[PDB]
């Protein structure tokens, strides 16, 4: 009776910036999915490929937990076949995605009166991200045709920008914590079954 | 990568940095306006300075993208607005001179005081001191003293400044490729590159003068009826054929004739509709008022107020210790944060104001999804027009009876109908010749058509001829009477109040037709009409993204300002005035003056 480390992922003190989203590989444990409803009416729980409706009678090879913080408006981009700064430049789900997206408002933790600049996101990139790719590069984005020489200036922008979370923002601009459960099925013995 | 793609990327970075920095300044400004301390002043100025300095840096950076090489109009609008923001067209010395002048004129206006003859220690400011006299006093001499003292001791101070103010404002505007500073102001209505919706700056003058001609008959009979009623109250002071003395018009300038209602009321035995007693009877508070105003907008299909609105707004006076700036204002700080600052009392007037200010909030929320630089009314007259039409419906007996504030046993008759329209006309119609004639004078001064030695000469020739108002004391060129009004000495354009007035009745006529309103336009209530709300919303969500001519067409079906709905709204009064003036002289002689 080995219990899967979900309290590690969900109840973490500080989530990762979405550009540097955090992945926790899960294996060799009993996954108690049916007990995840312990948040402030967690505003989202939508699954793709599998059913959340008590379909934890199923076994998977490995389960990957991906966690990050975005604003309420951007949660619609954590889904297959979406576009936007997040889905194009920070965290991209594939068209054939099989898993679940969990999100809840974390204004009480991730907002601050002076503005919480801890959480960043990527604003510029030469191209979109492949599914489940991660880019943490801090190289100056060359928007013009002159080289940038590694410093910010005209047509040369630092590719990352900050969310500046304040508690008085509207709901669309408030911080939301997201956990993306990616279910894997390889030609190998299932190590993760959850009764 | 093209220059248009470089501009799109630049605007992307600007939109993020500006949204955060603007929020810091708005919040810091809010914390002062609701809790007046010395530290909150410093935080407001520090946050304001950072925002101003960010706007100056980004204005310069935006100009390094030349507009002629962008095709996307939505991008060019944003680029142009940021470029047209910087004043880095005048040398640092002339920029510095001009800001000092602006500060000195603003300081003179706000701290200008007048001390009663015979005591140097009894001294009054304009607000509330002189404003109280001009709005309540019936004594001819007291009003003449306040009127003249304000212009001769504060106005004369502003004359040498305004002269230098015109020169520098023209230099700045000419170097931005405008004919003059008046042409610069008319730039707010310009539209280019959209076939069928373009509008030139000089077209505004023609449309204002064309629409004003159709207003003259209504204004002449309003002016004729007012002069007759005042002549009864001041038989030795007013000529039956002359202009109205400037100090007997209800405020310091005669901008609004609202306070003449007591002396001009058509039927003084029928009481006005005042629901203040019924609000207190039902133990209404401020939250009930705004809750009702929210219900109004929900009834037409618009969204309810955000949760952040109710938590963060200040709807009641803070208290004795905590001091506030109680001027009612709607705040769009960005990032979903919308608030109203308002020291609400349980009165009918504040009840209507709540609908007016929440009308602004609805506009702000509707275009919040537009780019930062396009989050505004379609032009300078749109935003205020939206606010006004909400208080038109909210105040009708139909709307008041449906919310339980007016008794069902109260029925309208054409006498209270006429009393209402006259009171409305005193405010709405009376300000139109005042507003047109003030801006025309400034347009001509900036154009160079009025020499310095004939400033006050032409000012009173235009007051007499256009407004039918005559100065009670001769004024030479040591005076600067136009500058004795806030907007003139505080560098604000003024024609917006004229265009807004015309827009607001075009809006209301259109929305009431969508509401299938039967009867005179002034009795209409758009409540419960989702088709009306949809028509309005299709313009609100546009912001500045579309030409103001197109945005207007979305609501009213016409591409241009029109004065027929305004005349439609006042038609019952117009016919009643003409029948009242059947044995009166209509029009005025400009040669008569009270100083003989
Ligand atoms: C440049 O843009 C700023 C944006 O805020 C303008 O500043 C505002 O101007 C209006 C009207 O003049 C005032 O009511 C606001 O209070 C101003 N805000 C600030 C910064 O205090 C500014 O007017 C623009 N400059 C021009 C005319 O190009
Ligand atoms: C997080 O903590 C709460 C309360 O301690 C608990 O109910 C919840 O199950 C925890 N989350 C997970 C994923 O275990
Ligand atoms: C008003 O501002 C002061 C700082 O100057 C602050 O200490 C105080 O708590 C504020 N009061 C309220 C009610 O916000
Ligand atoms: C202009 O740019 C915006 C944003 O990139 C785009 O959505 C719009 O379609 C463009 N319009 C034209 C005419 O290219
Ligand atoms: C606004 O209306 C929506 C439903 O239309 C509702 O879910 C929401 O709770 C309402 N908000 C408030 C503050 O009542
Ligand atoms: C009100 O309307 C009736 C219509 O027959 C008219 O006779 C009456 O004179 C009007 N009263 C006033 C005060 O206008
Ligand atoms: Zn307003």
């Amino acid at each position: 009776t080995n219990l899967c480390p979900f309290d590690e992922v969900f109840n973490a003190t500080r989530f990762a910036s979405v550009y540097a989203w955090n992945r926790k590989r899960i294996s060799n444990c009993v996954a108690d999915y049916s007990v995840l409803y312990n948040l402030a009416p967690f505003f989202t729980f939508k699954c793709y490929g599998v059913s959340p409706t008590k379909l934890n009678d199923l076994c998977f090879t490995n389960v990957y937990a991906d966690s990050f913080v975005i604003r309420g408006d951007e949660v619609r981009q954590i889904a297959p076949g979406q576009t936007g700064n997040i889905a194009d430049y920070n965290y991209k789900l594939p068209d054939d995605f099989t898993g679940c997206v969990i999100a809840w408002n974390s204004n009480k933790l991730d907002s601050k009166v002076s503005g919480n600049y801890n959480y960043l996101y990527r604003l510029f990139r030469k191209s979109n991200l492949k599914p489940f790719e991660r880019d943490i590069s801090t190289e100056i984005y060359q928007a013009g045709n002159k080289p940038c020489n590694g410093v910010a200036g005209f047509n040369c922008y630092f590719p990352l920008r900050s969310y500046s979370f304040r508690p008085t923002y509207g709901v669309g601009h408030q911080p939301y914590r997201v956990v993306v459960l990616s279910f894997e099925l390889l030609h190998a013995p299932a190590t993760v079954c959850g009764p | 990568s093209t220059i248009e793609e470089q501009a799109k990327t630049f605007l992307d970075k600007f939109n993020h940095e500006a949204e955060d920095l603007f929020y810091q300044s708005s919040l810091a400004s809010w914390n002062y306006n609701t809790n007046i301390t010395e530290e909150n002043v410093q935080n407001m100025n520090n946050a304001g300075d950072k925002w101003s300095a960010f706007l100056k840096e980004q204005s310069t950076l935006a100009q390094m993208y030349p507009l002629q090489e962008i095709q996307n109009l939505t991008v060019k609008l944003q680029l142009q607005a940021l470029q047209q923001n910087g004043s880095s067209v005048l040398s640092e010395d002339k920029s510095k001179r001009l800001n000092t002048i602006l500060n000195t004129m603003s300081t003179i206006y706000s701290t200008g005081k007048v001390c009663n003859p015979d005591n140097p220690q009894e001294c009054l400011l304009l607000e509330p001191g002189l404003n109280e006299i001009m709005a309540n006093s019936l004594d001819y001499n007291e009003r003449l003293w306040a009127w003249e003292s304000w212009r001769s001791e504060v106005g004369k101070q502003l004359r040498p400044l305004y002269e230098e103010y015109v020169v520098l404002k023209n230099e700045m505007a000419r170097a931005n490729h405008y004919e003059d500073y008046g042409d610069y102001w008319r730039g707010d209505y310009e539209v280019n590159g959209v076939d069928g919706y373009d509008y030139s700056r000089g077209q505004l003058i023609e449309d204002v003068e064309h629409t004003f001609e159709e207003i003259k008959p209504l204004y002449e009979h309003l002016h004729a009826y007012v002069r007759a009623k005042l002549m009864n109250a001041y038989p030795s002071y007013i000529s039956p054929i002359g202009c109205l003395p400037a100090h007997l018009l209800g405020d310091m300038w005669g901008r609004f004739w609202t306070n003449l209602y007591s002396l001009t009321v058509p039927f003084g035995q029928k009481p006005n509709i005042d629901v203040t007693d019924a609000m207190v009877d039902q133990a209404w508070d401020a939250q009930r008022i705004f809750k009702e105003a929210e219900k109004f907008f929900v009834s037409v299909g618009l969204p309810n107020m955000t949760q952040g609105f109710w938590e963060n707004s200040m709807l009641t006076d803070p208290g004795n210790v905590q001091k506030a700036v109680c001027h009612p204002t709607a705040w769009d700080l960005g990032k979903g944060d919308f608030r109203i600052l308002m020291c609400t009392k349980v009165t009918m007037d504040d009840f209507l104001t709540a609908h007016h200010e929440m009308g602004h909030i609805q506009y702000d929320m509707a275009y919040a999804a537009q780019p930062f630089l396009l989050r505004n009314g379609a032009n300078e007259g749109f935003h205020e027009a939206v606010g006004e039409i909400m208080s038109l419906s909210a105040a009708t007996p139909k709307h008041l009876k449906s919310i339980g504030l007016l008794s069902p046993d109260f029925q309208e008759d054409n006498e209270t109908e006429i009393n209402f329209l006259l009171k409305q006309a005193l405010t709405i119609v009376g300000t139109l010749p005042f507003t047109y004639m003030l801006e025309k004078w400034r347009w001509m001064v900036f154009k160079g058509e009025i020499p310095k030695d004939q400033w006050m000469k032409k000012w009173w020739e235009m007051k007499r001829e256009i407004v039918g108002v005559v100065e009670p004391v001769p004024h030479d060129e040591t005076y600067c009477d136009p500058a004795s009004l806030f907007h003139v000495s505080n560098d604000y354009s003024f024609i917006r109040y004229y265009t807004r007035t015309l827009y607001q009745f075009q809006f209301q006529e259109a929305l009431c037709q969508a509401a299938k309103h039967e009867g005179p336009l002034h009795k209409c209530d758009i409540s419960n009409s989702t088709e009306a709300g949809q028509k309005l919303f299709n313009m609100l969500r546009l912001g500045k993204s579309e030409p103001w001519t197109l945005a207007l067409e979305n609501v009213v079906g016409a591409k241009n300002m029109n004065v027929r709905p305004l005349l439609n709204y006042f038609e019952p009064l117009f016919t009643w005035l003409k029948d009242q003036n059947k044995n009166s002289f209509v029009g005025w002689s400009t040669d008569w003056s009270p100083y003989a």
